[PDB]
C-alpha cells in the first residue's frame, strides 16, 4: 500500500497539481486583471452610442469601486468616470480604426503626442505636515546643496542649437524626499522664468546642457500661476514640455532615424 | 479600443526605420516594421516547430523535444531532422527577440518616455545567445547547445551542471543565484510597502513617502528612496543574468573539472595548507 | 584559477542531453606519459625442460612454469614493484627459497590476488587485465591506498604538510574533502562503501508514492545515506578523471536501460570487484605487515577505484600485458 | 540621456524628518548620518533604527543561533583559529546522521543543530512581529508582513514540517556554507530529481518571474522620472501623464497593461507564490510522492529518448550476479 494512493489511479499529488492552476487563473483572471481596469476604463470606441444600457463585458471587467481617503482631505474612488475634455488639436492621418494623428498646430503648445499632459488636480502636492513638497530653495532655506556637487546657480543654460537661452536662477527641491526635481531659470530676452526637470539636465560644471528643446523655445514652457510653488497638473504641463520636444524639436526628430 | 487617456498619445512618428509605411495600430498593438518582421519570425519558427514536432514520436506538449544536432557536426549545419531544424528555430527565435526589442525602442520615442526597457529586455536576449550561440562557438559544436521542449530542457541543465560535479560550487552560479534570491524578496518589499501605503485599510487615510521612508528606517535603519528602488530593482535582476554568464561561459572553455574543485585556489595556499 | 581553451569534449547520451568528457589536452598528455612509463613486455621465451614445481623448493603459485618463464616472470615482477630495490627485496641473497622477509610472502599473496583478479572480475578488467604494475607503478608501496581514516597527500609519494598529517585533528575536514573531489560531503564513502559488503548504494526509491511500511520514521533510512552516496559518486568520478554523465543520464540517476552508459555497469561490477579484494586480499596483509605499513587502527593500505585508474577513465590508457604473461591471468 | 537614472547630480540636504509611530518614537536610537557616495545611487541619510522590544527578542535568539554554530564549527578544526578561517565554507551543524526517528538526537549527533533551529526560529518570529507591528504603529498595511510569512513558513517546511511529516530530523537542512549546498543535491537525490517535482516549476516561474517584473517595473518607471513616475503613491490617487505613458507603453507592446497600483500587486503576487508554491512541493514530498521522476513517468509526462552508447541492463538484475 501507498501513501498518497486514492482509488482509480489517482494520488492526492496529481489533484493539488489541478488545484494549483485553478487558484493561480483565479487570482489572475478574476483578481489582478480587474484591478488593472481600474483606471482609462470604460474603454471608447468610434461612438459609443447605446446610451440607454451598458454591454455587458464592460460591466463584467471592472472591479467594485475603491475609495482613497486621501490624508489631506478628501477621496478619490476608482474606476470612475473622466472623459478628456479639452479639444486635442490633431487630425486623423486615414479612415482606419488605428492610423495616428497629426498635430494640426505647433504640438509643443498644443500639448498633443509626447507633449501631452494628464488632467491631474490642480493642487499642491504637499508634505506629511501640510507643507508645500515641490518648492525653490528661496523658499526653502534650511536645505542646502552637498558638498561636492555643482551648485547650478549662476551658470548658463545651453539648448540643442548651441546657444544660450538662460541662467538658472534656483533649485525647486522635494521636502518629502530630500531630492532636487526641477531647476528654475531665466529665460534670456524674454523677462521671464521657466522650470525645466532636472531628468533634461546635464549638469556640467560650468554650463547646464538641454538637448529636448531648441533656445527659442524656452519661451513657450508653460508657465506657474504662483512663483513660489506649483501644482499637480502644472507639474505635468512643465515635464511634458520637454518630453514633447524629444520628437517634435526640429522637423527630423519625427522622421525614422534611418 | 481605445483607454479614456490614450488618444491624445497616439500621434504619428518616432519609428527607426519605414516612417509613415507601418506606423499605426492593430487593436491595442502597434505594429512598425519590427512588429512586421517580428510576426514574421515568429510565424516561421512555430510554423518549423509543428514541422519538426509531427516527425517525431509524440504530441504530449511535455515530451516534444526538438533537438539540436550530434557534436560530429561540428559548427556545420546539419540535416533537417537531426538538428537543422533545432538550427533553423534558433535563428527564428534571435530574429523575435530583437525584433521585439526594436519594436519597443519605437514604441519608447513614440510616447517621448526613456529607453530603460528595451535596455532591459537585451540582457535576457544576452544570456539566451550565451547559451545558445557563444558557448557553443567556444566549444566548436552546436550540439552543445540545449534543446526545445518543455521538460527536455530541464535535462540538459541538469546534465550539464553534473558535467561539473557539483554546480553549486560554480562562482558566477553563486552570485547569480543570490541576485535571483534578493530580487524576488526586494520586489515583494517594494510591492508590500507601496500597497501598504496606498491601502491601509480600515477607511484609515493613505499615508506619504516620508511614511514609505520611516518604515524601512525604522525597521532595518536605512531606506533607500522611491526613485532609488526602481534602479536598484533593475540593477539586481540584470545581474542575475550578467554575473551568471561568467559562470555559464567559463564552464568547459575554461574549467574542465569539477566546481569545488576550483575553490582550490584558496583552499591550497600554503601559508595554510 | 583557469583553463585555458580549447576543451575536448565527448558525446554518451542523445543529441541536446549534455553527456560526456570534458577534458583539458594538457592534463590529458601528462597523464598519457605519466602511464607510458609502463615497461614494454619481457622478450618471449622457449618453454624448455621441467616445470620448476620440480626444480625449486618454493614455488607454491607459479610451478607448472618452465625456469626461463619463471625467471622471466621474476624479471618483470622486479620490474613492476621494486626496480630500485631489486631482488633482494624479496630474497635473502644466499638462500633464493627462504620466506624470511615480508615482501616474500606479501607477493606470493599479491600474485595470487592478481590471477584472481584477471581470471573471476573479467566483467571489470576485460581483456586487458592487471598486472603489478597497474598498482604499484614501479614502487613496492602503490601511490594511491586507502586507510580507514583519509590521509593526504592521496599520493602517498608526496610529503604530507603538518595539518595533512592523519594526527593533526585541525585538517580532517580537508583530507575529507579532498577524497570527494573537494565536496564539503561529511562522509568517508571509502570505509562506508569500498571496504566491505556491508552497505547498500542505492537510496533511491522505485516507485512512485512512497510504500506503506519503509517510510514513516525509524523505518526510514536517513537522509545521510543520500549524502554518503553523493560522496562515493564525487570521489568515484575525480578517481576516473570524469564526470556524472559518464555513466549516468542525470534525467534519472537511479534507472538503468537507456538512462545508463556501459560504463556505469562496469563500474558496478568494479564496486564488486574492490570489495573482494580489499576483504580477501589486502585487508587480512596485516598480519604479513611491519607496523610501520599499518595505520592507526592496525589496519594494512587497502585499494579503491584510484590505487589502479589513477585519474584515467581506463588504467594506463587501455594498456595490456595479458597476452604477454599468460601466468598473471586468466587461469584455466 | 537622463542622467537622474543612473545617479544623482546634485544631491540635496535638509533637516531629518521623524513621521511619529502610534508608539516607540523613543525607542529610535542613534544619531542620522549623510554618505556623500550613497547619496548618488540613494538617499543619503543612515540611520536612526527603532529599536523595540521584538528587535532585541530577535537580536537575543538570532545571536544565541549564530553563537551555537560557530562553536560547532569551532569544534570541527579542533579550534585551531588558522584552518577555521581557511576551512570556512566546509564548516558545518549537522541535523542528526543516525535515523533516531522523531525521538530527541544525542547532541553529538544533530542535538545541538535542533537547538539552534529552534533559536533561529524565535528569531525569525521577532523579527516578524517587528516587520509587523512597525507597520501598524504608522498606520500601514501589513502586507510586507504577509509576505514575510510565507518566506518564513517556507523555511519552517525545510527545517521541520517536513522533517515531522515524514518523522526523521535527519532530513533538516544543515547549518553552513558548502553544507547547506550539499543537502539541496543530497535531498534532490533522495526525492527522485526535483526538476521533475511541479512546484519546483511554479517556483521556479514565479522566481523568474519576479526577475521579469522587477526588471520591467524598474525599467519603466526610470523611463518616465522625467515626469515625476518615481512618486508612486501621489500617480496612484491621481493619474499623471507617467503613469498614463508606462500603462500605453506596455499596452501597445503586449496587448494590454496594468495600472501603477496594480503592478505592484502583481509583483507582490509573484513574490508570494515563490514561496508558497515552494511550500506545497515540500510539503508533499516524502509524505505523498517519493520519486518525483517515477510519478511523472505514472502521469505519461515524461520525456525519453533514443540510446546514444547501447543501452544497459541493471547488473544486479541479471542471473549469478553477486550482491
Ligand atoms: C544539476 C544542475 C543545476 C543547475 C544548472 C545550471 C546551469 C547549467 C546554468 C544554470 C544557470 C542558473 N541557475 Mg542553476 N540554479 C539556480 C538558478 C539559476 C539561475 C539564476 C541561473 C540563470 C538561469 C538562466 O540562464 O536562464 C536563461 C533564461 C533565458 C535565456 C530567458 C530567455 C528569454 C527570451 C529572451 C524570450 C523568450 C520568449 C518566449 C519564447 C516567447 C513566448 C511568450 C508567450 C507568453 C507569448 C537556483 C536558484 C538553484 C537552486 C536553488 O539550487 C540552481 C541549481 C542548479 N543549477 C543545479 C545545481 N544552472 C545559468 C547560469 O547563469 O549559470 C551560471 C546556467 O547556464
Ligand atoms: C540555463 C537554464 C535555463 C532554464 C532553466 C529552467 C528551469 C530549472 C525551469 C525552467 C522552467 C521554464 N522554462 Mg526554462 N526556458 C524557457 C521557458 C520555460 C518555461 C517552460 C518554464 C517557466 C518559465 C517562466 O515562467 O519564466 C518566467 C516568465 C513568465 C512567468 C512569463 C510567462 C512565460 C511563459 C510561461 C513561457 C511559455 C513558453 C512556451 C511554453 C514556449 C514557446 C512556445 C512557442 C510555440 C510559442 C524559455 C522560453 C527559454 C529560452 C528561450 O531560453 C528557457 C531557457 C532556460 N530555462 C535555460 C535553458 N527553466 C520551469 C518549468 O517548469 O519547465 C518545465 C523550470 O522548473
Ligand atoms: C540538484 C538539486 C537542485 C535543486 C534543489 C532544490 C531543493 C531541494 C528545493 C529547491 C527549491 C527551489 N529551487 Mg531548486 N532550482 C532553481 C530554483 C529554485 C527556487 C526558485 C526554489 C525555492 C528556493 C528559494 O527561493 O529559496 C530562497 C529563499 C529562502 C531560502 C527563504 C529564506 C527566508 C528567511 C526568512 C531568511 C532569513 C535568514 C536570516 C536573516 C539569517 C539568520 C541565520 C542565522 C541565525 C544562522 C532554479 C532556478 C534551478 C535551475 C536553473 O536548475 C534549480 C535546480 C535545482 N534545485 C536542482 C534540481 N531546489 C525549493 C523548492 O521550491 O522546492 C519545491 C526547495 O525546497
Ligand atoms: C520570495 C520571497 C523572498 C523573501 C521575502 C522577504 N524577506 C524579508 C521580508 C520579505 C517580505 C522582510 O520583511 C524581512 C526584512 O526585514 O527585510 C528588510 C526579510 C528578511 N529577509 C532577510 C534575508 C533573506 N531573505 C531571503 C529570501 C527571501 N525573502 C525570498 C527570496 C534569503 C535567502 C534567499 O536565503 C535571505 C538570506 C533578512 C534581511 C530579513 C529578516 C531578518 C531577520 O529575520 O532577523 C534575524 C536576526 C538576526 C540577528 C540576523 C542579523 C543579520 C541580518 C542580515 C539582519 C540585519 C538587519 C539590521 C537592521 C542591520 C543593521 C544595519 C544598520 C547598522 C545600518
Ligand atoms: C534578468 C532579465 C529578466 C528578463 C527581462 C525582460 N523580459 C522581457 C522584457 C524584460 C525587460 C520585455 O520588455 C519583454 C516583454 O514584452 O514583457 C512582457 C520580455 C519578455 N520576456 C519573455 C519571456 C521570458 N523572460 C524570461 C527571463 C527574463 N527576462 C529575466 C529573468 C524567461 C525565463 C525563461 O526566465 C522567459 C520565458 C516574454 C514574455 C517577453 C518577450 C516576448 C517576445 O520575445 O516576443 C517575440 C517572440 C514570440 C512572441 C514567440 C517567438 C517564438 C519563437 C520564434 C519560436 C520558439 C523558440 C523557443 C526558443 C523555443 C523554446 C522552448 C522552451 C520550452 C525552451
Ligand atoms: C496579427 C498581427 C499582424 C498583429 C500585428 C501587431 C503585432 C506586432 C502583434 C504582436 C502579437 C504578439 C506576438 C503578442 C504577444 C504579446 C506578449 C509577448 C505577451 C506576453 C505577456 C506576458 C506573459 C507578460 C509577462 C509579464 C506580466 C505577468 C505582466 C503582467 C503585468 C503587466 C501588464 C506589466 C507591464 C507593466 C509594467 C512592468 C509597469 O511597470 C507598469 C507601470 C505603470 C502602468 C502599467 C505598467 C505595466 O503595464
Ligand atoms: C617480490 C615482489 C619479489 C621479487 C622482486 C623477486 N622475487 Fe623471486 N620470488 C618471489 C616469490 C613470492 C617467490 C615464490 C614464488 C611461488 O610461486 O611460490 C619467488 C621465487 C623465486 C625463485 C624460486 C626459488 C626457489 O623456491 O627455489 C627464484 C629462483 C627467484 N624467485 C628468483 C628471483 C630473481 C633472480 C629476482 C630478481 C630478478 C627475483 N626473484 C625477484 C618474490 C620476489
Ligand atoms: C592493486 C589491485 C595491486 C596489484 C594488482 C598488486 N598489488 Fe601489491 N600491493 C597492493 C597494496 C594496496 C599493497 C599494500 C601496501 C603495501 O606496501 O603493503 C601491496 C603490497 C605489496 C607488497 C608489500 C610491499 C611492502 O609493504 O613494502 C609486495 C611485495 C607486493 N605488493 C607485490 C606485488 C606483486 C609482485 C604483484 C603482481 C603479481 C602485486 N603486488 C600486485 C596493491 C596491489
Ligand atoms: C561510472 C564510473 C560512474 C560515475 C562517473 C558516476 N556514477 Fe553514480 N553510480 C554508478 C554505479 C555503477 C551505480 C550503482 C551502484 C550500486 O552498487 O548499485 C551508481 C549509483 C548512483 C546513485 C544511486 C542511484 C540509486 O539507484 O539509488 C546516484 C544518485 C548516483 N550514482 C549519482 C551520481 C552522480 C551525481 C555522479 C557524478 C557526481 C555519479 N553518480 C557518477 C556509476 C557511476
Ligand atoms: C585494478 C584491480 C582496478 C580497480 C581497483 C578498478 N578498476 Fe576499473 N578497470 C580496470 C581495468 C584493467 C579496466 C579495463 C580497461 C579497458 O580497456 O577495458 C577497467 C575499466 C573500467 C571502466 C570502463 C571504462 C571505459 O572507458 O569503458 C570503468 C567505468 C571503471 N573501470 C570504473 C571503476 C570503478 C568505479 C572502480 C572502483 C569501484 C574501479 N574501476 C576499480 C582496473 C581496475
Ligand atoms: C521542539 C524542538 C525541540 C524541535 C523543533 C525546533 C525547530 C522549530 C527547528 C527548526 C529548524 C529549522 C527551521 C532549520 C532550518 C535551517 C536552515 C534552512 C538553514 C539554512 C542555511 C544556513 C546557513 C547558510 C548558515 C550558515 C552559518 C554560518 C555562515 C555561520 C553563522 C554566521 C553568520 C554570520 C550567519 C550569516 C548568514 C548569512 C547572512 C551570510
Ligand atoms: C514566537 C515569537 C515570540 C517572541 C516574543 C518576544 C516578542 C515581544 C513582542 C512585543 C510586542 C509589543 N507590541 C505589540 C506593543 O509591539
Ligand atoms: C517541472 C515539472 C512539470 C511536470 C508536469 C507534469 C504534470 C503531470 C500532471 C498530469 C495530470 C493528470 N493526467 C490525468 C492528465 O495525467
Ligand atoms: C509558471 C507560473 C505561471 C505564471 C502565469 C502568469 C501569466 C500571466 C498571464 C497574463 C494573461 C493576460 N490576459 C490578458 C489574457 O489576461
Ligand atoms: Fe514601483
Amino acid at each position: 500500500m501507498y501513501h498518497g494512493a486514492l482509488a482509480q489511479h489517482l494520488d492526492i499529488a496529481q489533484l493539488v497539481w489541478y488545484a494549483q492552476w485553478l487558484v493561480i487563473w483565479t487570482v489572475v483572471l478574476l483578481y489582478l486583471r480587474r484591478e488593472d481596469r481600474r483606471e482609462g476604463y470604460p474603454l471608447v470606441e468610434p461612438l459609443g452610442l447605446v446610451k440607454l444600457a451598458p454591454e455587458d463585458g464592460q460591466v463584467y471587467e471592472l472591479p467594485y469601486p475603491k475609495t482613497f481617503v486621501l490624508p489631506h482631505g478628501g477621496t478619490v474612488t476608482v474606476p470612475r468616470r473622466r472623459p478628456e475634455t479639452r479639444e486635442l488639436k490633431l487630425a486623423q492621418t486615414d479612415g482606419f480604426e488605428g492610423a495616428p494623428l497629426q498635430p494640426t498646430g505647433n504640438p509643443l503648445v498644443d500639448a498633443v503626442g509626447p507633449a501631452s499632459y494628464a488632467e491631474r488636480a490642480e493642487v499642491v502636492d504637499a508634505t506629511v505636515d501640510g507643507k508645500a513638497k515641490i518648492v525653490p530653495l528661496r523658499v526653502a532655506t534650511d536645505f542646502s546643496i552637498a558638498e561636492g556637487d555643482v551648485d547650478p546657480r549662476g551658470l548658463p543654460v545651453v539648448a540643442a542649437d548651441g546657444v544660450e537661452a538662460g541662467t538658472v536662477t534656483d533649485l525647486w527641491v522635494d521636502r518629502s524626499e530630500h531630492y532636487f526635481r526641477y531647476l528654475e531659470l531665466s529665460v534670456a530676452g524674454s523677462a521671464r522664468t521657466a522650470l525645466i526637470p532636472l531628468g533634461f539636465c546635464d549638469v556640467k560644471k560650468d554650463k547646464i546642457v538641454v538637448t529636448s528643446i531648441l533656445s527659442e523655445q524656452f519661451a513657450n514652457v508653460p508657465r506657474l500661476q504662483s512663483r513660489d510653488q506649483i501644482t499637480l497638473r502644472e507639474e505635468d504641463k512643465v515635464s511634458a514640455y520637454y518630453a514633447g520636444g524629444l520628437l517634435y524639436a526640429t522637423p527630423e526628430r519625427a522622421e525614422s532615424l534611418l | 479600443a481605445l483607454l479614456s487617456f490614450e488618444r491624445k498619445y497616439r500621434v504619428r512618428g518616432g519609428t527607426l526605420i519605414g516612417g509613415d509605411l507601418f506606423d499605426f495600430w492593430v487593436g491595442p498593438y502597434f505594429v512598425g516594421f519590427f512588429g512586421v518582421s517580428a510576426i514574421f519570425f515568429i510565424f516561421l519558427g512555430v510554423s518549423l516547430i509543428g514541422y519538426a514536432a509531427s516527425q517525431g514520436p509524440t504530441w504530449d506538449p511535455f515530451a516534444i523535444s526538438i533537438n539540436p544536432p550530434d557534436l560530429k557536426y561540428g559548427l556545420g549545419a546539419a540535416p533537417l531532422l537531426e538538428g537543422g531544424f533545432w538550427q533553423a528555430i534558433t535563428v527564428c527565435a534571435l530574429g523575435a527577440f530583437i525584433s521585439w526589442m526594436l519594436r519597443e525602442v519605437e514604441i519608447s520615442r513614440k510616447l517621448g518616455i526613456g529607453w530603460h526597457v528595451p535596455l532591459a529586455f537585451c540582457v535576457p536576449i544576452f544570456m539566451f545567445c550565451v547559451l545558445q550561440v557563444f558557448r557553443p562557438l567556444l566549444l566548436g559544436s552546436w550540439g552543445h547547445a540545449f534543446p526545445y521542449g518543455i521538460l527536455s530542457h530541464l535535462d540538459w541543465v541538469n546534465n550539464f551542471g553534473y558535467q561539473y560535479l557539483n554546480w553549486h560550487y560554480n562562482p558566477g552560479h553563486m552570485s547569480s543565484v543570490s541576485f535571483l534570491f534578493v530580487n524576488a524578496m526586494a520586489l515583494g518589499l517594494h510591492g508590500g510597502l507601496i500597497l501598504s501605503v496606498a491601502n491601509p485599510g480600515d477607511g484609515d487615510k493613505v499615508k506619504t513617502a516620508e511614511h514609505e521612508n520611516q518604515y524601512f528606517r525604522d525597521v532595518v535603519g536605512y531606506s533607500i528612496g522611491a526613485l532609488s528602488i526602481h534602479r536598484l530593482g533593475l540593477f539586481l535582476a540584470s545581474n542575475i543574468f550578467l554575473t551568471g554568464a561568467f559562470g555559464t561561459i567559463a564552464s568547459g572553455p575554461f574549467w574542465t573539472r569539477g566546481w569545488p574543485e576550483w575553490w582550490g585556489w584558496w583552499l591550497d595556499i600554503p601559508f595554510w595548507s | 584559477c583557469f583553463e585555458p581553451p580549447p576543451a575536448t569534449t565527448t558525446q554518451t547520451g542523445f543529441r541536446g542531453l549534455s553527456m560526456g568528457e570534458v577534458l583539458h589536452p594538457a592534463t590529458v598528455k601528462a597523464k598519457k606519459e605519466r602511464d607510458a612509463q609502463y615497461p614494454p613486455a619481457l622478450a618471449a621465451v622457449k618453454a624448455e625442460g621441467p616445470p620448476v614445481s620440480q626444480v625449486y623448493k618454493n614455488v607454491k603459485v607459479l610451478g607448472n612454469l618452465t625456469e626461463a618463464e619463471f625467471l622471466r616472470t621474476m624479471t618483470a615482477i622486479t620490474e613492476w614493484v621494486s626496480p630500485q630495490e631489486g631482488c633482494t627485496y624479496c630474497h635473502d641473497e644466499n638462500n633464493l627459497a627462504s620466506e624470511a622477509k615480508y615482501p616474500y610472502v606479501v607477493a606470493r599473496r599479491m600474485l595470487e590476488m592478481t590471477r584472481a583478479i584477471n581470471t573471476n572480475w573479467t566483467q571489470h578488467v576485460a581483456q586487458t587485465g592487471v598486472t603489478c604494475y597497474t598498482c604499484h607503478r614501479g614502487t613496492p608501496l602503490p601511490p594511491y591506498v586507502r586507510y580507514l581514516e583519509p590521509t593526504l597527500p592521496l599520493n602517498n609519494r608526496e610529503t604530507p604538510t603538518h595539518v595533512e598529517r592523519v594526527e593533526t585533528r585541525s585538517g580532517y575536514v580537508v583530507r575529507l574533502a579532498k577524497y570527494t573531489a573537494y565536496s564539503a560531503l561529511n562522509y568517508d564513502p571509502f570505509t562506508m562503501f569500498l571496504a566491505n559488503d556491508k552497505r547498500q548504494v542505492r537510496v533511491v526509491p522505485q516507485t512512485a508514492l512512497p510504500l506503506v511500511g519503509v517510510s514513516r520514521g525509524k523505518e526510514r533510512r536517513p537522509l545521510s545515506d543520500a549524502y554518503a552516496t553523493f560522496a562515493l559518486m564525487m570521489s568515484i568520478s575525480d578517481s576516473l578523471g570524469t564526470n556524472c554523465t559518464f555513466c549516468h543520464n542525470a534525467q534519472t540517476f537511479e534507472s538503468w536501460g537507456k538512462k545508463s552508459t556501459p560504463q556505469r555497469a562496469i563500474a558496478w561490477w568494479g564496486i564488486r570487484m574492490v570489495r573482494d579484494l580489499n576483504m580477501n586480499y589486502l585487508a587480512p596483509l596485516n598480519a604479513s605487515l611491519p607496523a610501520s605499513r599499518l595505520g592507526r587502527q592496525g589496519e594494512a593500505p587497502q585499494a579503491d577505484c584510484r590505487t589502479c585508474h589513477q585519474g584515467v577513465t581506463k588504467p594506463l590508457f587501455g594498456a595490456s600485458r595479458l597476452k604477454d604473461y599468460p601466468e598473471l591471468g586468466p587461469i584455466k | 540621456a537622463d542622467y537622474q537614472t543612473i545617479y544623482t547630480q546634485i544631491q540635496a540636504r535638509g533637516p531629518h524628518i521623524t513621521v511619529s509611530g502610534e508608539w516607540g518614537d523613543n525607542d529610535r536610537v542613534g544619531k542620522p548620518f549623510y554618505s556623500y557616495w550613497l547619496g548618488k545611487i540613494g538617499d543619503a541619510q543612515i540611520g536612526p533604527i527603532y529599536l523595540g522590544a521584538s528587535g532585541i527578542a530577535a537580536f537575543a535568539f538570532g545571536s544565541t543561533a549564530i553563537l551555537i554554530i560557530l562553536f560547532n564549527m569551532a569544534a570541527e578544526v579542533h579550534f585551531d583559529p588558522l584552518q577555521f578561517f581557511r576551512q570556512f565554507f566546509w564548516l558545518g551543524l549537522y541535523p542528526p546522521k543516525a535515523q533516531y526517528g522523531m525521538g530527541i538526537p544525542p547532541l553529538h549527533d544533530g542535538g545541538w543543530w535542533l537547538m539552534a533551529g529552534l533559536f533561529m526560529t524565535l528569531s525569525l518570529g521577532s523579527w516578524w512581529i517587528r516587520v509587523y507591528s512597525r507597520a501598524r504603529a504608522l498606520g500601514l498595511g501589513t502586507h510586507i508582513a504577509w509576505n514575510f510569512a510565507a518566506a518564513i513558513f517556507f523555511v519552517l517546511c525545510i527545517g521541520c514540517i517536513h522533517p515531522t511529516l515524514v518523522g526523521s530530523w535527519s532530513e533538516g537542512v544543515p547549518f553552513g556554507i558548502w553544507p547547506h549546498i550539499d543537502w539541496l543535491t543530497a535531498f534532490s537525490i533522495r526525492y527522485g530529481n526535483f526538476y521533475y517535482c511541479p512546484w519546483h516549476g511554479f517556483s521556479i516561474g514565479f522566481a523568474y518571474g519576479c526577475g521579469l517584473l522587477f526588471a520591467a517595473h524598474g525599467a519603466t518607471i526610470l523611463a518616465v522620472a522625467r515626469f515625476g513616475g518615481d512618486r508612486e503613491i501621489e500617480q496612484i490617487t491621481d493619474r499623471g501623464t507617467a503613469v498614463e505613458r508606462a500603462a500605453l507603453f506596455w499596452r501597445w507592446t503586449i496587448g494590454f497593461n496594468a495600472t501603477i497600483e496594480s503592478v505592484h500587486r502583481w509583483g507582490w503576487f509573484f513574490s508570494l507564490m515563490v514561496m508558497v508554491s515552494a511550500s506545497v512541493g515540500i510539503l508533499l514530498t516524502g509524505t505523498f510522492v517519493d520519486n518525483w521522476y517515477l510519478w511523472c513517468v505514472k502521469h505519461g509526462a515524461a520525456p525519453d529518448y533514443p540510446a546514444y552508447l547501447p543501452a544497459t541492463p541493471d547488473p544486479a538484475s541479471l542471473p549469478g550476479a553477486p550482491k
